[PDB]
């Protein structure tokens, strides 16, 4: 959360937050309609971001599904794309809360020594994000996009 | 070890400076306690008495000595925060004299002040999160000012 | 407008950082890093 | 003995897997470096002869001790012995430069190798001179032009400086 | 090609003169201030890979719309591009602090630019988000010396004068 | 410490779902109000000296805690105790912005009763210095802004005694 | 996916520059009639 | 045009090249001996009125065709154009040995001169014989062994400046050639 | 490297046999003919400034393209590599000859040297010129026979110092060549 | 090797110099030197097979029981393998007086040889005990000058105390 961040910030240097931190808060909570409305485009599009996400993915990456991958068989590749749900729903909590602290609590603190005892490729779960980033900024205008797009962003390269 | 409570890249440039011997083992361990690793892991969940008796076990080995050392301490966190209070302890004489810049932090049994031996008994026999007590609240009011 | 305006700085600056963690992550494995006697021998230096 | 190709078959297999799509990419980089790596085989096999001969001839002129009398290239049937141990030498690091990996020469030359010349009394730190030698007549010999099309060769003859190098450590 | 030496050795060809006391005396601040240039140029020089990398795409993080097709960075290698357009300008900036002047950065760098970015649909506004992120994290401890960074911004904010 | 967003969040999450109406009626009550918290918690920060020296004067200044052999009489029981109010200024204001009182919890009344039963800190006069606080604050507030300030000024309170 | 390792943005240089050079006062000092470490 | 700095660098431009550690070591010289730099251009342009009445006069003493009639030299005008002609050189060289390399001297001085002496029918091997008493002339002021008169210095050794001089006056002199 | 005493020591080793006779009769007049070596050295690096640029400069004047605008010494960048390869070489001759072994030049200096001065386009003619040149002022300086400086030495026979310090400048000579 | 003018010229060159006037001072304190140095490496070699001789069998008087069965001198060919030794021993301290330094001695008979001896099972005690006594044989009249048994008795001592 945005404010949730900018008080951690104040108490470590043990003041007050400066009119510089207030008026960021501040147009966060106006602007809450509106981030209101990104979140449920999303949310209203599970079906089609979390298939069309993973279709591509299995296209560009056919060997996680082959016989030998990590997610071959009916119920492994189901565990593939509900983990695609997973970061789809963090991707949601993150536009409302202003912040990516949703998505690196739940998700992304320890995920590479998570992946790693499983023996799923890190480098197939970030391209899985990558292909459920193009469904989901397709989906909206110019802006409420860029707004969108940072938190598919962010889950790459903090995934890797 | 770090694998568990990290995303991956908060300390990962403190390590590649270390490792060319660019930074110290004290500028190394005054970079890794002033990091957003530290806030999030030992300043964040828990008060500033708490705050200091955990700053010395790590920093110096060692629970609070007296109340003085409470009361002063208190009062660096109370008005510049938690990195003004780690280069209080880190660039400390205490600190010079027991690791110097070479050495890593030890648990250091210590011997001479009043309760400062089962004092540091309690902090290190306890496991990470054991409970939210703290093990040095204040030192009971001796007769006097 | 201005929410975006504040924070665009601070979010292009931490994908930055995350991304200078992975090349020298890469530049290390590949260095010998991590290949040592002592690195194979945890468990978690065995995944990695 | 197992080629560049056979190499990242054989590491797939022990995991069980299909062949990923950067892996089919980094071998079509090598079917096309191709007629290129065809010769520099072809450059130190048509020379193979001067290879071993001049390399020999420098190696007892630094190190007279090794054909004075009670040396260990001194008799006809040791001098041939030294000059038939870097025509096997040569021999081996030219098929793993075809191969593009060093398994054919690490399993049929340098493996027990070093073993074996301390049986016998060679001096195997000798021996990796006489092998160093050859290594700057190879690399010498493959960046010349001479009936080749002008080109970049250089990560080709970083390759087989390598596996010279590889030879000369794993006799002593 | 504007130098301390190339103003005073043309300015008394103009004259048709010999060179006289008060051009050898600019050649004297010349020797003066090498030590802080030709620093930041050796600075510039070692770290220039990571310099580009983190300033191109303060780019993009404040300008998202330039991935848009149609676009100035819309494919791969437009990107690639922005990246090596970034890259031309830190290595004209250390040309200057060789030369001692704004020479290779005028010929080389400013002089029609205006016009091919505006006909190649190329905004400067994006072009100064790139130079400016470099000016502001210049630390003159941490980076180089203290007027190694007088410098070294200097030629940086005389780019964003001249693409603006 | 988590906010009033964090804990929607939390709710939604821990059955694996995504945010439903209801959660987002619960969001709206959050943001509608936004905008009244900014204000206080601006006009506190700076008139934070004030607000302090406004609450002691009412409460502590002229009785038995700070005349000879009260807990305030020296002059670093006085100062230390001022510094006190700072904190629990500090924190109520951070709280009030958050619309939790979960970093009250945690940042300031874990291990405090016991920190003051050693020292011997009276109990019952520092909670009239922190209802002063409520009185001084909730007149340069506002009602709306001072009836929400004084929600956590009383979450201290009940958790000291 | 996505690894951006050193000058991404160009192709390396060829690099094929290579040739001797004496090495004055950089020569290593070898010892004659015989090799190095020992016997 | 250019200088010895500028040389460098469009010589790095080639190569889309940084100019680092390797030959910023020959620059790094190239300012540590800089002040043997500016006296040696200050001695030659202290004796330059001498200099070129000295050179124009010598070339009369080796070939006295030029004062007879038909010579080139012959008249009251054409002495003071030679006169002319000969620190018009001296300008230019002292320009590039001011500036580190000879491309003030190529562009601004040199262009158009061969092309020039041969539509005036100026004899081209009478001016050789009038930069090399110059060229004499310059290394014995700025290693300070001339013969009727000397400057004070530092001590040291300026003979890579005197070389570098004579490569300048031997440029004019394979141009109008 | 080897000096006198070192290369008796390793051809003698290469036979198994002991220093004594027709080789150390060689070393005695090493040491007999000490002081009269040690001059020859010195009439060398007392002259090492000016036999140099009179060697650069003088290869110049006799092949003028090296400084027209693609010759190989045009630039004050590639005129200044060429002085400081004048005097590397003759640091390394001067060493070979206080030594009176030739195997401190053949190995730091003229190793590598012909493979260098062909991928830079260095040309060879052009570069032994300057080694003749210097090859002629090393032996006058030894004899005694240099027409514009004298020195003060005793009396007697330097001969084959001189055409000990000759086969050491066609050993460079034949190098590149 | 370090030799007698190799090691002032491998030092005038570390620092790119010319031979210096003070770098030739050294080198005609080392010519001067190596006069009496050069007398005892010509005794040493004219006569080597007499020095050898009484030499060797000083060991076999001292240590008669490595001429038993089963040990270092059990035969005839292990005697002449002995008497070897000591002439090899000799040889590299006539290359060491006409270097001048202990290099050949360093290179070519020591490096090495206690790890052969032990292999081997021959006692180091006994190769020094055949050049103690040559070193305490030497009288300065009548084999070599009072300057010349100096040196001859100094790398003597060089390989007693590296071979114990
Ligand atoms: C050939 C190069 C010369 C020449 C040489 C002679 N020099 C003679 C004697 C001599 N030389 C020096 C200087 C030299 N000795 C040193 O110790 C050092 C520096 C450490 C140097 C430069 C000295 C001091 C002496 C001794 C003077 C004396 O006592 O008379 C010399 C005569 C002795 C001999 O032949 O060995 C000769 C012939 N003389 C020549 O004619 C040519 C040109
Ligand atoms: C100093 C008063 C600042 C400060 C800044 C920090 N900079 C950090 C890293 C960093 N800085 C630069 C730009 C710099 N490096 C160069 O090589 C050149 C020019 C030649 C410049 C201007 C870069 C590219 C980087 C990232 C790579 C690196 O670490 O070298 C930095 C490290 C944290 C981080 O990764 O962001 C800091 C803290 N230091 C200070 O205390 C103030 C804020
Ligand atoms: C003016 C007097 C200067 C000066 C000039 C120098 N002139 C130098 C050499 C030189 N001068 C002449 C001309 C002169 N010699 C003649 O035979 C005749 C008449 C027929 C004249 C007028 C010649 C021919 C030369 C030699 C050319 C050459 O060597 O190639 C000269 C260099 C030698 C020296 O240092 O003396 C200088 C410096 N000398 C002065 O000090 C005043 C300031
Ligand atoms: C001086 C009065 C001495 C002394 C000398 C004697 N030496 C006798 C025999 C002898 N000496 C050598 C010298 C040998 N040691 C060396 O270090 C070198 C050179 C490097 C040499 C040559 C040898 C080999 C021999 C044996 C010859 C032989 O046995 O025939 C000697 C006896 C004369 C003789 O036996 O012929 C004497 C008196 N002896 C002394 O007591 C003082 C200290
Ligand atoms: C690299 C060490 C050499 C060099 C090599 C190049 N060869 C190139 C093309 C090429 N090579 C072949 C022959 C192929 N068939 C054979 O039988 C053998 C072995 C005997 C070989 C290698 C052919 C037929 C061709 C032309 C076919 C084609 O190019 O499609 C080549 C590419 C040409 C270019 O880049 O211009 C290179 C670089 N060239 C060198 O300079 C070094 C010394
Ligand atoms: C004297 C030592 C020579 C000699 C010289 C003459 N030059 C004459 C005319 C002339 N010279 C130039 C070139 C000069 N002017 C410049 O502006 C520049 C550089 C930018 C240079 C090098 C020009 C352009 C002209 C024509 C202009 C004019 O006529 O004044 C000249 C006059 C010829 C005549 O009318 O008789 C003379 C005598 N001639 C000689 O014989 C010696 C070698
Ligand atoms: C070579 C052509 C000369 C010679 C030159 C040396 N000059 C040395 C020091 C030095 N020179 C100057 C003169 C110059 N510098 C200026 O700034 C100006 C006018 C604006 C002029 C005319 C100065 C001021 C200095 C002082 C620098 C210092 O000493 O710190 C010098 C010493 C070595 C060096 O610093 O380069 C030399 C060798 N000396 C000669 O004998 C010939 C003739
Ligand atoms: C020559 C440069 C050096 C040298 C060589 C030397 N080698 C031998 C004897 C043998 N060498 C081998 C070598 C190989 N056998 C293999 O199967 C392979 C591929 C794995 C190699 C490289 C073998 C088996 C022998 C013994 C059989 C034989 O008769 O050759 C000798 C002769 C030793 C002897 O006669 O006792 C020599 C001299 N020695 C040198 O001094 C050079 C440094
Ligand atoms: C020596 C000095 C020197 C320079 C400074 C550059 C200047 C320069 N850049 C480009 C060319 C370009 N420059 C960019 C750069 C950018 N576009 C963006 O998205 C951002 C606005 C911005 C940097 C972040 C792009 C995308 C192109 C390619 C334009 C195109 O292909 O249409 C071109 C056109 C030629 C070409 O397409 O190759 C030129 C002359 N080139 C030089 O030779
Ligand atoms: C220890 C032994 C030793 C040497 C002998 C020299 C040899 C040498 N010279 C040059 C380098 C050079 N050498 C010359 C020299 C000449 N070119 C000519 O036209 C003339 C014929 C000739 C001198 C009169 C020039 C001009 C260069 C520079 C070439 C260039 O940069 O393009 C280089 C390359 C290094 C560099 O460029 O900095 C080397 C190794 N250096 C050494 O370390
Ligand atoms: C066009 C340009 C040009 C030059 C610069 C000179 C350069 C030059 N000088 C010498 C030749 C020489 N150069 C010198 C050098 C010197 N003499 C001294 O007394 C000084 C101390 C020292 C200069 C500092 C010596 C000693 C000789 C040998 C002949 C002599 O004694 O002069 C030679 C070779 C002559 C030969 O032996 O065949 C050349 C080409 N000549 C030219 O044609
Ligand atoms: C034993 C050590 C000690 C000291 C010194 C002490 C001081 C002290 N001074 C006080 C007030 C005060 N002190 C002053 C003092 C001054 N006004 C002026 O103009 C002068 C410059 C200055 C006196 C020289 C005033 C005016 C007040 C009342 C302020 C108020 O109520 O707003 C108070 C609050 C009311 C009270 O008296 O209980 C304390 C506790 N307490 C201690 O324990
Ligand atoms: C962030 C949460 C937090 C709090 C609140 C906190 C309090 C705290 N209060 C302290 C003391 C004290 N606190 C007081 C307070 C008071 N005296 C009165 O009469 C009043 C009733 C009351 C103020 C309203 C006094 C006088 C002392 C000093 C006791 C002494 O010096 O003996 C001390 C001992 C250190 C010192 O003396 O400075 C701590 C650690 N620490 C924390 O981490």
């Amino acid at each position: 959360s945005i404010v949730t961040k900018s008080i951690v910030n104040a108490d470590a240097e043990a003041r007050y937050l400066s009119p510089g931190e207030l008026d960021r808060i501040k147009s966060f909570v106006l602007s809450g309609q509106r981030r209101l409305r990104i979140a449920q485009t999303l949310t209203e599009n599970r079906e089609r971001i979390v298939k069309q996400g993973g279709q591509q993915l299995f296209q560009r990456r056919p060997d996680v599904v082959s016989p030998g991958g990590n997610a071959y068989g009916e119920e492994m590749t189901a565990t593939c794309l509900r983990d695609l749900d997973y970061y789809l729903r963090l991707v949601t909590y993150g536009i409302i809360a202003g912040d990516v602290t949703p998505i690196e609590e739940i998700g992304l603190v320890g995920v590479k020594e998570m992946y790693s005892a499983l023996g799923t490729p890190i480098s197939g779960v970030a391209e899985g994000i990558r292909c459920m980033k193009d469904v989901a900024c397709s989906l909206l205008s110019g802006e409420d996009a860029a707004e969108v797009g940072f938190y598919f962003d962010y889950t790459l390269a903090a995934m890797q | 070890d770090i694998s568990t409570f990290v995303i991956g890249n908060e300390i990962e440039n403190i390590k590649i400076q270390f490792i060319k011997g660019q930074i110290s083992v004290k500028e190394m361990i005054n970079a890794l306690g002033k990091s957003s690793v530290y806030l999030k892991e030992f300043y964040n969940p828990y008060p500033n008495i708490k705050v200091i008796e955990l700053g010395t076990k790590h920093f110096l080995g060692r629970a609070p000595n007296n109340q003085a050392e409470i009361r002063f301490y208190n009062q660096i966190l109370a008005s510049c925060g938690l990195q003004a209070f780690i280069d209080m302890l880190t660039n400390s004489q205490e600190y010079a004299e027991i690791f110097g810049e070479v050495r890593v932090p030890f648990r250091r049994f210590p011997t001479l002040p009043a309760a400062n031996f089962p004092n540091t008994n309690t902090l290190f026999d306890k496991q990470t999160k054991q409970n939210s007590v703290v093990i040095v609240p204040s030192f009971k009011a001796i007769t006097g000012n | 407008a201005k929410f975006r305006g504040s924070v665009l700085a601070e979010r292009g600056a931490m994908i930055t950082k995350a991304e200078s963690a992975t090349a020298s992550v890469i530049t290390s494995l590949r260095d010998g890093l991590y290949s040592g006697e002592a690195q194979l021998l945890t468990a978690s230096g065995q995944r990695l | 003995m197992l080629d560049a190709f056979a190499k990242v078959v054989a590491q797939a297999d022990a995991r069980g897997e299909f062949l990923s799509n950067t892996q089919i990419d980094a071998l079509s980089k090598m079917v096309k470096e191709g007629n290129q790596r065809l010769d520099i085989v072809n450059k130190v096999t048509s020379n193979a002869s001067a290879i071993v001969t001049n390399s020999a001839r420098a190696l007892f002129a630094e190190q007279p001790q090794l054909i004075q009398p009670g040396g260990n290239a001194y008799t006809s049937r040791r001098m041939a012995a030294c000059l038939r141990d870097m025509e096997i030498v040569l021999r081996y690091v030219s098929y793993a430069m075809i191969a593009g990996d060093s398994s054919v020469l690490d399993d049929r030359c340098l493996n027990g190798l070093r073993e074996t010349y301390q049986a016998l009394g060679t001096p195997g730190s000798s021996v990796a001179v006489a092998i160093q030698k050859m290594k700057d007549a190879s690399v010498a010999l493959a960046n010349d032009t001479t009936g080749t099309p002008i080109g970049d060769c250089s990560s080709l003859v970083a390759e087989l400086a390598g596996y010279f190098d590889r030879a000369a450590v794993s006799v002593v | 090609m504007k130098s301390v030496i190339t103003t005073v050795v043309s300015a008394a060809d103009a004259a048709g003169r010999f060179p006289s006391n008060s051009d050898l005396e600019s050649i004297q601040g010349n020797i003066q201030r090498s030590a802080a240039r030709l620093e930041a140029a050796e600075k510039l020089a070692g770290n220039h890979e990571a310099v580009v990398k983190e300033a191109g795409d303060a780019c993009f993080a404040k300008y998202a719309y330039l991935k848009n097709p149609g676009e100035a960075g819309e494919n791969q290698e437009k990107i690639n591009k922005c990246y090596r357009d970034v890259d031309h300008y830190m290595r004209l900036v250390n040309y200057c602090l060789v030369v001692g002047g704004t020479g290779p950065l005028d010929e080389w760098g400013i002089a029609g630019a205006r016009e091919v970015y505006r006909t190649l649909n190329l905004p400067t506004s994006a072009y100064v988000a790139s130079i400016a992120y470099t000016r502001d994290r210049l630390c003159v401890p941490r980076d180089m010396s203290a007027q190694a960074g007088v410098e070294f911004s200097a030629y940086l904010d005389y780019l964003i004068n001249a693409l603006s | 410490m988590q906010d009033a967003i964090t804990s929607v969040i939390n709710a939604a999450d821990v059955q694996g779902k995504y945010l439903d109406a209801n959660s987002v009626e619960k969001l709206r009550g959050y943001f509608q109000t936004g905008e009244l918290r900014v204000r206080a918690a601006a006009t506190i920060a700076a008139n934070a000296a004030t607000i302090i020296k406004e609450a002691v004067a009412k409460s502590l200044l002229y009785s038995d805690i700070t005349r000879p052999g009260g807990n305030m009489y020296t002059t670093r029981r006085y100062a230390a105790c001022i510094r006190d109010l700072d904190y629990y200024l500090r924190y109520a204001t951070y709280g009030m912005l958050a619309g939790d009182p979960s970093i009250l919890d945690e940042r300031v009344l874990n291990g405090l009763k016991e920190t003051y039963n050693s020292l011997g800190v009276p109990i019952g006069a520092t909670i009239q210095a922190i209802q002063a606080m409520k009185e001084v604050t909730g007149s340069l507030v506002g009602s709306d802004a001072g009836k929400e300030m004084g929600l956590y000024f009383d979450y201290i309170c009940s958790g000291l005694s | 996916v996505a690894a951006k390792v050193g000058a991404f943005w160009k192709p390396k240089a060829p690099k094929e520059v290579p040739y001797k050079r004496p090495m004055g006062a950089n020569t290593p000092e070898l010892p004659y009639n015989t090799v190095p470490r020992l016997v | 045009m250019l200088d010895a700095f500028s040389r460098v660098v469009v010589n790095s431009d080639a190569k889309a090249a940084y100019v680092g550690g390797s030959d910023l070591q020959a620059l790094k010289s190239f300012i540590a001996d800089g002040n043997k730099r500016l006296d040696a251009v200050n001695s030659i342009v202290s004796n330059a009125s001498c200099m070129v009445s000295d050179a124009v006069s010598g070339m009369i003493c080796e070939n006295p065709g030029l004062i007879s009639p038909g010579g080139n030299c012959y008249t009251n005008r054409r002495m003071a154009a030679c006169l002319r002609d000969g620190e018009i050189i001296l300008r230019y060289v002292s320009y590039a040995l001011l500036a580190g390399d000879a491309s003030v001297l190529e562009d601004r001085c040199l262009n158009g001169l061969k092309e020039t002496y041969i539509a005036l029918g100026v004899p081209t091997n009478s001016s050789i014989r009038a930069v090399s008493i110059m060229k004499a002339q310059a290394v014995a002021f700025i290693t300070n062994t001339a013969t009727e008169r000397k400057m004070s210095f530092a001590a040291g050794d300026c003979t890579s400046l005197a070389s570098e001089v004579a490569s300048y006056f031997d440029r004019v002199g394979a141009a109008i050639s």
